[PDB]
């Protein structure tokens, strides 16, 4: 009776206590991520924490490469991140061998949470303690931004935030768009979207960030890529020379 | 088919023409025979084109994967996957294959895998129906560390050599130049190789 | 392990019974009660329709009463599910002897093989029996017009009148009450309906909430012939047997 | 490893009751209203796009699906478990109907394999019931225009008209006093909209509604021509505009 | 060797106006030697009908698969297969043993019971389907049949007409042929009724 | 507390414990004692054979796995015949794939890895008994002790089964003693039977119930019982 | 309720998985192993409890190696240990067969990753009672990795597990902050050799044995090593001097 | 004969309509252009049953894939999926086919092998009237035709096929795939073969053939 809350099985009220208490894992980090979409870009900031100093800075990622175009930011413990890591590249390198153009984001996305759905639903396979946030700029849909969930939930964003503020950034990047009145940000230059979101992440969590705070992935037409210490610096600097 | 790549002082360069026949019949006068498994790792095919065509296919996915979790592969690393699927199958394969790459550290490689499934890595290989004609002039006309120049030029002449008496080959000669700067794709019509 | 999570649907309790055929028993006595009554000239299956809305489509609707071959029919009570997985095979197996004889199934190598699957359930494999009782209704050239009943235990025993799912004691009685050897069709359909109309839950028994079918040999042709009434056709034999 | 749960999750309790199956119907009427109405020449599907964030671009989650050409699809309950129930009943259409009769399924034939898979997840070893309730509305040639509901249970009836889910209670009560066997299409559209304004608490306009038709066939969206036979997909999903153009006549 | 050349016989199908007909030869036999000359290679499924030439083995096979495939259709569908569907049938059943094939020439002939269409197809062993307005021809005499429907056959003609017709492409190539012929029968099939007549034709 | 984390060896207890591992280590030491020891020419195994009446036989100890390699058993009887036989097959593959002696510290590292296989999969249970392996390689002269757990150590001398701290003490004490005893079996076959005696308590080890093996320099592994170990009380 | 500690993959309230927090405590109460990243290559050293005079010194050797220039070393269940190295082993064979080149340490490092991670997926298996530090020299340099029960490794200046940690990484910590140029490999050895002496203090009642392995790509051509004879003596006088 | 022509802005497949078995023709207009997606067709010659099954397999494939993905199918995909399955039976699936469509990266024109072998061109031909078609072709093609200019050298490329192959003959049947528009399927786009009216009416009298026994048949259940 008192374990279908240890299995994916439905409780009394409908609910799979499974399912939410793997929401709750995502959370262990205690790492905020955000995502925005330029005219032709997409740029994922995700908070940079080294407690240790014996750690090698240089290893610690919770952004991945799953293939030369898609982009993903994990929110969860790095050995579910890099289970979900290492599928989602195993699935894009198929994809395109099988059906002979690149998987589109919105695809892989779609997939991954078909897999999370799955492990709802079957006994033997746990859920994953993770959200996977995917950025690219499809050759179809343009800058792309779609999250995924334990649940086997996915849908896409004009922008999105993950982790234990997820809630203040989320309102922060709202009220923005409300006086935007468009789903974008209005800038041709990649390097000032991501001043932008290093800006807004700074107003929203009211904490200023170093060099090695920050973690940035920018997606741009045919290549995603990630920022190297010094390429935040100078990002640092141009925010710096307007407050 | 006359299929060749050579190292130079800059990197290495592949050179193909562009004949594909079912029996006397000529069912492709313009086939791109030089075939991307990578950036700058490029083969060239010679045997079965269903075979090679498969195998590259393979080749360019296991890569692709190699890619997304240890970073660019080495052009020995590419050899290596073409030789495992060439050597592992040889009883259903017919394909000669030519794996060609730019290193920023090796600089320019080139690895043969003839029909056995057997590797060897030369300062630049031949292969095809059409090679049998030029092992002669290639042998004494070849030097290391050639210019860009002068390495069009070497397999330009060899080329039209081994079009001129193989009647398997023909066509354009295509060339895929693979060096630091990049990947610049050359095409030479008969109008010209045929008057060196 | 996994040991921890598992029911034990095929063990035997204290007494020697079985957990889940028991209780699959109890969930079919809640299921929409099905009468079958054999007559000397054919066989009546009536089916009183569980819940109903003026929003439900009675003409495209079927739950109860299933057409298995040309020449044999079920009543359904339990889970429509469970039953359509089961009736799915049976109609299988009755075109695998077809195919092999190049004769109709005889109407109890049907009902044993269905019986047989169920009993399956009930002795290996670890998974939940089918909540589901049939009544066969069917005609063969051995035997003649046969009655057959079946449920979760694998258990099949043969009648010339029988109900199952809700309030078949009461049922049961009624029948074996007004029953007579040298009945005719036309005086089984009257009792069916009379039996139904005393054991319904429901306020009156109308033609929207039974399925009814038939199985006669017209005399006029030498044949055997499955009828399954349409509404209109429920609402008129309702209306001439004095319930309107 | 290995799937070391070979036994049914899903058991009869004392009582008669499936647990995890009258659990999943729980977990169905906490989901979002859905409703249909079959007209004389059309079927109507309708439910609330329910945006978890104004952020999220509601535009890319679709709760009306396509099956077959002539077949939609519409739910309450448990979106992941709709989204795959959905890819294995577009393929069941093609490997158990389409790859044999060159034709696609009947609505009632492709409801009874949604049917079966959903029964499957009640039965087979360590599996959950799916915690979904369909709404298939359809046309076929031998048929006409038909409207079924698919429970958890696997269990499917045809309907009129129906609504799934929060308030059905009193959409279904609504539907009974609007229903006639004389409904024309445009007029079970109406009546769709005015039933889902009470189920919907916020903003109701084309953007959070999403509403899909079995009408006529629409030779515009067939993609090529010069095949007689070929008429088009009976199938559509109206847009943002052609649902505030209604209901400015509401 | 050839198991399309073992058993021997024939099998035509035409189209007339609003109606359709289908006619077969009566001979089974092993190489020279007769041995049956009742053996009917025309089966319907409802108002569908099937004809099936080649190995006799696969022909009475068929016949029973497509009996349990086409009774188990019309239990789910709650209707009889049209002539297109049941086409469709035959080929996927067909291709299915694509590897291992039915040594057969089957031929599908009947009236579409909504659109009264008259409709008649023809396919090879692994199952291609020829949809012919006109004729199929099917058999050891598929060449002999093939010329006298080219030459006899007119579009839109009466049952009572079309009947002589097929009859004559039917008795004249069977009789050009050493193992097709020992009696006939032909099938005139129209909407509402279906006629079945033995030809006397030669029994050598 | 234990009773929840001891149904199965695929639980860990909060403290970071295998109560099924723990309770098949139980069964070594309600098992009869046997000691190993060695010098840097031989390695001697002796066990004490248990009897259930006067009437049985007593089981035996030690069981020969090549020419040069063999261990003495202390638990379940079955489990011992199971490992035995597993190590009687690597060391034959070893023999006629490679025509090489498999080593005897490469012969713990495969016992330890069979044995851990068995403490991480569901429906599997821990090996019941405790192993003490002897053998003369390219490197000399070896004894390995073998638990269950899948611990597998290198050592001068031990004892396994009851009372065995009797036996283990003695050679801690004696070590000095019989390493040096090279090129005299008989010598350390007597150092092996003053090692089992301190473990004694019931009876004294008699002719049918002492068991010995010695493998070495010019000695297969041959196993000695009855009439054979006479000199030996 | 309770008993979300009883299964292997089941996930407690707060998110966190019971059973893998329970390997760490069998880690915890392991031996001390450490490992230094130097300038060129890679360190690692282990304290080796000496029970009882029996054990033969030098001869139960912990440290092991995964083909020929990766060092591999684990604090808590052995054998546990020995089943991931055994499968590292099979994982770089599998690499270097299709690829040619020897498995890089970053490639290594998310193959035992993945393996680990997977036996905290189902309740089939047991986690790995195991911390295992690991590394050696590659393409592009020297690679020192610590992977945990939960699957979770990241790269290291200096790692340490098991019995003394605290005093491990108090020392390691010192090191990197008084050497930001790098420390050497020779000074490297003297230095791991100190920790393992030091960090030996949490476990002073029992006599221990010291062992120490390199992967230098100037002193042992970037190949796994063991340190034997004098240098392993220059090691033991360096922390015996500085322990007084 | 089959061929395919690239235009500006699109491309266009054109066949015959002759089916033989040996040399006998057993259909005189049967369509060899299939629809694989409403704007990718494809024309198949070799073993007829493999063209035929293997077009509606991976047409049905891509019908499910574009429904999974919410995009148009593309050409490239039909071209890799028809290959992969094509190779895995070493041409033991006797299909040779022209894959010609628009999708959203543009218009595309390859041919496909029985073995797994795929070319892309500008002007292709395959089948027995293969050599008759690429002759007219290689004397006519340029490059940037119009939409009417393609369909012309096409149609003609099918005409020497028709005339001067004994496999091919019969009707000339194209599909016109442009960038903007839908794909329009042109049945019997030229009819040059037209039989001439028989010199006499073979109707027999009634009565002609003698009957032996004459039955009603049971249709109704
Ligand atoms: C232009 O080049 C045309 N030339 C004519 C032709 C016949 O070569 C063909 O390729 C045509 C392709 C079309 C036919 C109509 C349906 C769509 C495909 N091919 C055939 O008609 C084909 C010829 C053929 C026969 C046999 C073999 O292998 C022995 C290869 C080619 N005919 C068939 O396949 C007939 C069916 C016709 O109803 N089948 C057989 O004869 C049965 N054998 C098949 C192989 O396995 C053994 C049984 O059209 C091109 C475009
Ligand atoms: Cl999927
Ligand atoms: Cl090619
Ligand atoms: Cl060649
Ligand atoms: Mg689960
Ligand atoms: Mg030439
Ligand atoms: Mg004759
Ligand atoms: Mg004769």
């Amino acid at each position: 009776a008192g374990y279908d809350r240890h299995i994916t099985i439905f409780s009394p009220e409908g609910r799979l206590y499974q399912v939410e208490y793997a929401f709750k894992a995502t959370n262990q980090t205690n790492i905020n991520s955000l995502a925005v979409r330029g005219k032709d870009c997409t740029v994922v900031i995700s908070q940079k924490k080294v407690p240790d100093k014996l750690l090698d800075p240089t290893t610690v990622s919770y952004i991945f490469c799953i293939s030369r175009t898609i982009g993903m930011v994990v929110n969860g413990p790095i050995p579910d991140a890099r289970n979900a890591a290492l599928r989602a590249k195993a699935e894009a390198a198929e994809f395109r061998y099988k059906y002979g153009y690149d998987m589109p984001c919105d695809v892989l996305a779609k997939r991954m949470a078909n897999l999370s759905q799955i492990y709802t639903q079957r006994a033997y396979m746990r859920p994953l303690g993770v959200i996977l946030t995917f950025v690219s700029v499809d050759e179809e849909l343009g800058p792309s931004i779609y999250k995924t969930d334990p649940a086997g939930y996915y849908v896409g964003y004009k922008a999105t935030a993950t982790g234990p503020k997820q809630q203040e950034i989320t309102t922060n990047l709202e009220n923005h768009f409300k006086k935007s009145k468009i789903d974008h940000i209005n800038e041709e230059s990649w390097e000032k979207v991501v001043e932008f979101a290093i800006t807004h992440m700074i107003d929203a969590l009211g904490t200023e960030f170093s060099k090695n705070d920050l973690e940035v992935g920018v997606a741009t037409k045919d290549k995603f890529f990630t920022l190297s210490a010094e390429n935040i610096e100078e990002r640092l600097v141009a925010i710096a020379e307007q407050d | 088919t006359s299929i060749m790549a050579v190292t130079f002082k800059d990197g290495v360069i592949l050179g193909a023409d562009s004949r594909t026949t079912t029996g006397a019949y000529i069912a492709n006068r313009v086939t791109d025979k030089l075939t991307r498994v990578h950036d700058k790792i490029w083969c060239c095919r010679s045997g079965s084109a269903a075979d090679t065509q498969a195998i590259a296919d393979i080749v360019q996915y296991h890569l692709e994967l190699y890619t997304s979790q240890y970073g660019t592969p080495s052009t020995e690393t590419a050899a290596s996957v073409f030789k495992e699927l060439c050597y592992e199958n040889k009883d259903n394969l017919t394909a000669g294959i030519i794996v060609a790459g730019y290193d920023d550290k090796n600089k320019g490689e080139v690895y043969t895998i003839p029909l056995g499934g057997s590797v060897h890595k030369l300062p630049y290989a031949i292969a095809g129906s059409g090679s049998t004609f030029i092992y002669g002039y290639c042998d004494k006309n070849f030097r290391e560390n050639m210019s860009k120049e002068e390495t069009v030029d070497f397999i330009k002449h060899s080329l039209s050599q081994a079009i001129k008496w193989d009647g398997s080959s023909g066509g354009v000669i295509r060339m895929v130049v693979l060096t630091a700067a990049g990947v610049e794709r050359l095409i030479f019509y008969p109008d010209e190789y045929e008057q060196l | 392990g996994s040991r921890r999570y598992d029911s034990r649907t095929t063990i035997f309790s204290p007494e020697g019974r079985l957990y889940q055929v028991e209780y699959a028993l109890e969930s079919i006595s809640h299921a929409g009660t099905a009468i079958g009554i054999m007559a000397s000239d054919g066989i009546v299956l009536a089916a009183e329709r569980k819940v109903t809305s003026t929003l439900l489509e009675q003409d495209t609707s079927t739950e109860k009463l299933y057409k298995l071959n040309d020449k044999i029919a079920v009543a359904v009570a339990g889970l429509t599910a469970d039953a359509e997985i089961l009736i799915n095979t049976a109609r299988i197996h009755a075109q695998n002897y077809l195919k092999t004889y190049n004769e109709d199934i005889p109407v109890e190598i049907l009902v044993r093989r269905l019986s047989d699957i169920k009993q399956g359930y009930t002795q290996h494999g670890g998974l939940r029996p089918f909540g589901v009782s049939f009544i066969y209704a069917g005609y063969d050239d051995r035997y003649g017009y046969q009655l057959y009943t079946s449920n979760p235990s694998g258990n099949y025993t043969g009648w010339k009148a029988i109900s199952v799912g809700a309030n078949t004691s009461a049922a049961q009685t009624l029948l074996q009450m007004d029953y007579k050897d040298d009945m005719k069709v036309d005086d089984a359909i009257e009792l069916a309906l009379k039996t139904l109309s005393k054991t319904t839950d429901s306020s009156a028994l109308t033609y929207d909430r039974l399925e009814f079918a038939t199985i006669r040999k017209g005399a006029n042709d030498g044949e055997v012939y499955q009828k399954i009434f349409k509404p209109q056709e429920i609402k008129d034999i309702l209306v001439k047997t004095g319930i309107t | 490893m290995t799937d070391r749960y070979s036994f049914s999750l899903t058991t009869f309790s004392p009582s008669g009751k499936l647990g995890q199956i009258d659990y999943a119907l729980t977990a169905v009427k906490q989901g979002v209203t859905s409703l249909g109405i079959k007209a004389t020449n059309g079927v109507v599907i309708a439910t609330e796009k329910k945006s978890s964030s104004p952020l999220a671009m509601s535009e890319t989650l679709s709760k009306v699906s396509l099956l077959t050409p002539d077949i939609g699809a519409v739910y309450s309950g448990m979106g992941p478990d709709y989204r795959v129930l959905v890819d294995k009943s577009r393929k069941v259409a093609h490997t158990s109907y389409k790859r044999i009769y060159g034709e696609y399924p009947p609505t009632k034939l492709l409801v009874s394999e949604v049917a079966k898979i959903m029964q499957e997840a009640t039965q087979s070893g360590g599996v959950r019931p799916f915690g979904v309730s369909l709404l298939i509305a359809g046309h076929d040639e031998f048929n006409g225009f038909s409207l079924y509901q698919v429970d958890p249970s696997g269990s499917y009836f045809p309907w009129k008209a129906t609504a799934i889910g929060k308030g059905s209670v009193a959409a279904k009560t609504f539907l009974e006093k609007r229903w006639n066997d004389e409904l024309e299409l445009e007029d079970a559209i109406h009546i769709a909209l005015l039933t889902l304004k009470e189920s919907v608490e916020g903003e109701f306009n084309g953007d959070t509604i999403e509403l899909a038709i079995i009408g006529d066939e629409n030779p515009d969206l067939l993609g090529y021509t010069g095949i007689p036979t070929d008429k088009g997909p009976r199938f559509r999903k109206l847009t943002s505009q052609e649902i505030n153009d209604r209901l400015e006549a509401l | 060797s050839d198991p399309s050349s073992i058993n021997g016989g024939i099998v035509v199908a035409m189209t007339g106006k609003d109606c359709v007909a289908i006619a077969c030869d009566l001979r089974l036999g092993s190489q020279s030697l007769g041995v049956s000359n009742k053996f009917e290679k025309i089966f319907h499924y409802g108002h569908v009908f099937l004809g099936i030439t080649g190995l006799a083995t696969d022909v009475t096979t068929l016949n029973e698969m497509f009996r349990y495939k086409t009774n188990l259709y019309k239990l789910k569908e709650e209707r009889a297969i049209e002539p297109e569907t049941f086409t469709q049938l035959v080929s996927s059943s067909l291709y299915e043993r694509r590897f291992g094939p039915y040594f057969v020439g089957p031929v599908v002939a009947g009236i579409n019971s909504k659109s009264g269409k008259p409709f008649i197809a023809g396919f090879d062993l692994i199952g291609c389907i020829d949809e012919a307005k006109d004729f199929i021809v099917s058999g050891t005499a598929s060449d002999q049949l093939f010329g006298m429907c080219e030459s006899l056959y007119e579009p839109n003609l009466e049952p009572e007409d079309l009947f002589e017709t097929i009859s004559q492409a039917l008795l004249n190539a069977a009789d050009r042929d050493a193992l097709s012929g020992w009696g006939a029968v032909v099938y005139i099939i129209k909407k509402d009724e279906v006629v079945k007549r033995y030809l006397k034709m030669r029994q050598d | 507390f234990r009773n929840n984390y001891d149904g199965d060896t695929v639980t860990f207890s909060p403290t970071g414990r295998l109560f099924q591992v723990e309770y098949a280590l139980e069964a070594i030491k309600q098992g009869s004692v046997t000691v190993g020891l060695r010098s840097n020419t031989h390695a001697v195994l002796v066990a004490l054979k248990r009897n259930a009446d006067e009437l049985s036989s007593y089981q035996k100890k030690i069981i020969k796995c090549d020419e040069h390699m063999g261990l003495s058993l202390a638990g379940l009887a079955p489990d011992a015949r199971v490992l035995s036989n597993y190590l009687r097959q690597q060391c034959n593959y070893s023999s006629l794939v490679f025509n090489r002696k498999l080593a005897v510290e490469r012969a713990g590292h495969l016992l330890c890895d069979k044995a851990q296989k068995n403490t991480q999969s569901y429906g599997g249970r821990p090996y019941g008994v405790g192993l003490l392996i002897i053998g003369y390689d390219k490197s000399g002269a070896h004894l390995l002790e073998f638990q269950p757990s899948g611990n597998v150590t290198e050592l001068y001398g031990t004892a396994i089964g009851a009372r065995s701290q009797g036996a283990k003490t003695y050679l801690e004490r004696t070590l000095d003693t019989f390493i040096k005893i090279d090129g005299n079996p008989d010598e350390l076959i007597k150092a092996g039977v003053e090692a089992i005696s301190q473990s004694l308590r019931d009876e004294s080890l008699t002719v049918d119930n002492l068991s010995i093996a010695i493998v070495g320099k010019d000695t297969p592994f041959t196993i000695y019982d009855g009439e054979a170990v006479a000199k030996y009380i | 309720g309770t008993g979300y500690d009883l299964s292997n993959s089941v996930f407690s309230p707060d998110g966190r998985n019971f059973q893998v927090e329970y390997a760490v405590k069998a880690v915890e109460n392991g031996t001390t192993s450490i490992g230094i990243k130097c300038n060129d290559g890679v360190v690692f050293a282990v304290e080796k409890l000496i029970t009882s005079k029996l054990l033969v010194p030098q001869k139960n050797v912990k440290i092991q190696v995964v083909d020929r220039h990766i060092g591999c070393v684990y604090s808590g269940l052995i054998p546990d240990g020995r089943h991931l190295v055994n499968r590292g082993r099979e994982e770089a064979a599998s690499f270097k067969k299709l690829y040619k080149t020897p498995i890089p340490i970053p490639a290594f490092a998310d193959r035992l990753g993945q393996y680990v991670q997977a036996h905290t997926l189902y309740n089939s298996v047991r986690p790995f009672g195991v911390s295992t530090i690991f590394g050696g020299v590659d393409k592009n340099g020297a690679h020192l990795y610590m992977l945990e029960p939960s699957g979770s490794y990241w790269g290291y200046k200096g790692a340490a597990t098991g019995k003394g940690r605290q005093s491990a990484k108090a020392e390691l910590e010192k090191l990197v902050d008084h050497h930001p140029e790098g420390l050497s490999a020779r000074e490297a050895v003297k230095q791991a050799a100190k920790i393992i002496y030091l960090a030996h203090e949490d476990n002073k009642e029992k006599d221990f044995e010291l062992e120490i392995s390199w992967c230098s790509l100037s002193e042992t051509n970037g190949l796994h090593k063991f340190v034997k004879g004098d240098l392993l003596q220059e090691a033991i006088d360096f922390a015996q001097k500085e322990i007084n | 004969t089959i061929v395919g022509v690239k235009f500006n802005n699109g491309v266009v497949i054109a066949a015959d309509t002759r089916s033989t078995q040996g040399p006998i023709v057993a259909d005189k207009n049967c369509a060899k252009l299939h629809r694989i997606s409403p704007k990718i067709w494809c024309a198949g010659a070799g073993t007829a049953a493999d063209t035929e099954a293997v077009t509606q397999l991976i047409g049905s494939n891509i019908e499910l894939h574009s429904l999974y993905t919410s995009r148009e199918p593309r050409v490239v995909s039909a071209l890799q999926m028809l290959k992969q399955h094509l190779f895995k039976y070493q041409g033991h699936i006797g299909a040779y086919l022209i894959v010609a469509g628009v999708d959203p990266t543009g218009s595309h024109l390859f041919s496909i092998h029985a073995h797994g072998s795929t070319d892309v061109g500008y002007y292709l031909s395959l089948g027995s009237g293969s050599l008759a078609a690429m002759a007219v072709l290689e004397s006519h093609w340029k490059q940037d035709l119009t939409k009417e200019e393609a369909i012309k050298l096409a149609s003609d490329a099918i005409q020497a096929g028709i005339w001067n192959d004994l496999g091919s003959g019969s009707n000339v049947d194209v599909c016109v795939m442009e960038i903007g528009k839908d794909a329009e399927y042109l049945r019997n786009y030229l009819t040059p073969n037209v039989r001439e009216e028989k010199q006499k009416s073979y109707k027999f009298p009634r009565g002609t053939t003698a009957v032996l026994k004459e039955s009603i048949v049971n249709i109704c259940d």
